[PDB]
């Protein structure tokens, strides 16, 4: 009849030292619309300069210490898709045609 | 990405939205839920010369 | 609920990001606002979910 | 004879408060097409992406702008998306159409909707004409 | 025999068969087309069916 289940989640029981813990450094990380946040990092621990801040956007480092921006690609474009199974000379005609047609709407 | 009011300005006893705006909620349904486009602002004196 | 207004989001934030026509605008706008009307207090405007 | 019309016409607006109902008469406005319209807005379609692919490699130092030419090329660049947005338009009723019968389990009825639209608009960026078919058929598939 | 069904036989403001299924089919199917002919058949099929 008993029924439980479990939070997956340790419970750990120690004493809450406030004297003695490990020696921490401060970052101080910067978003796009100037907000400014500071993570605590550990001393030993390097300091990664982009950073996905308290905000909720990307946040990069104060110093500009310049890590790579972007290194990638755009997906796909509906250009690609077209040009992937046309002919630019296909697209040409095409175009010479819409350009005669807006002649002959336009001036007689 | 897109503003959204809180319900419970809108659907009680009165609107309170409805008293702030002096509009029918009735109406302000229509407006909120894309029913209805609405005026929200105007250059008189450009139309008035 | 959550998950729904997460979805909801997510797909309004891709379109605007594509560029999409009105209809389909508006309507993921009101999609969005009647989530967060389900999420604050179901039932109270229509259809309980 | 008006006032049938004008019960059925009256009926509807206090009726409504069902967004699925509100997107059934918003979808029931735009008109049908047939296959040489649609061969018509994909070749528009297809000219304005032409054009501007034109534009994006004048976007360098390419060349100084021809006024008429410029402003109507910008003309077939700016039609093209109204033939897309026309197309998508008269095809949001076929998404309804094949989204209605996957309804009943997992998800709500408007997201499987708006799902459908995303896929008719990736089936509207990858349709060809020149195979000769419907349109129906090759967006079926990405719906 | 009766001033009650002659009282409703003179409140009646509707002479005509079709009228009445119409102005049932529109108290009963509000938000719908009316036709004259399925009326008399719902009617047929929600009673007699």
């Amino acid at each position: 009849r008993v029924l439980r289940g479990s939070r997956l989640g340790a419970v750990s029981y120690e004493t809450d030292r406030n004297h003695d813990l490990a020696p921490r450094q401060i970052a101080r990380y910067r978003t796009d619309n100037g907000e400014e946040f500071e993570v605590p990092f550990a001393d030993d621990a390097e300091i990664p300069g982009t950073w996905l801040c308290r905000n909720g956007m990307e946040g990069t480092l104060i110093e500009g210490d310049l890590p790579e921006p972007k290194k990638v690609k755009p997906p796909r474009t509906h250009w690609d898709m077209l040009l992937e199974r046309r002919s630019i000379e296909e697209l040409e005609e095409l175009l010479k045609e819409r350009l005669e047609l807006i002649r002959s709407r336009r001036r007689g | 990405a897109a503003p959204v009011t809180h319900i419970w300005y809108f659907k009680g006893v009165p609107s309170r939205l409805g008293y702030l705006l002096d509009l029918a909620p009735k109406d302000l349904e229509k407006i909120i839920y894309f029913a209805a486009y609405v005026i929200t602002s105007v250059d008189e004196e450009m139309r008035h010369n | 609920l959550y998950r729904r207004v997460i979805n909801r989001n997510n797909r309004l934030k891709r379109l605007i990001d594509l560029g999409a026509p009105e209809i389909i605008v508006n309507n993921e706008k009101r999609m969005l606002q009647e989530s967060v009307d389900a999420l604050f207090d179901n039932g109270r405007r229509g259809r309980p979910v | 004879s008006e006032a049938l019309r004008q019960a059925r016409k009256d009926a509807e607006l206090t009726a409504s408060a069902d967004s699925v109902r509100a997107y059934l008469k918003q979808i029931g406005k735009v008109a049908l097409l047939n296959a040489e319209e649609e061969v018509e807005l994909a070749k528009r379609i297809e000219a304005g992406l032409y054009a501007t692919q034109l534009m994006t490699e004048l976007s360098e130092r390419g060349e100084k702008l021809p006024a008429a030419q410029r402003r109507d090329m910008m003309w077939i660049c700016r039609d093209g998306d109204r033939a897309k947005n026309h197309l998508l338009e008269a095809n949001l009723r076929l998404v309804v159409s094949l989204a209605k019968r996957y309804t009943g389990r997992g998800m709500a009825f408007l997201d499987l909707i708006q799902e459908g639209n995303l896929g008719l608009i990736r089936a509207v960026e990858k349709f060809d004409y020149t195979k000769g078919y419907k349109f129906s058929t090759y967006a079926t598939w990405w719906i | 025999f009766s001033e009650i069904m002659r009282s409703t036989l003179e409140k009646d403001n509707t002479v005509g068969t079709d009228e009445a299924l119409l102005d049932i089919y529109r108290k009963l199917r509000p938000g719908e087309p009316p036709t004259k002919e399925s009326a008399q058949t719902l009617l047929e099929n929600l009673f007699f069916k």
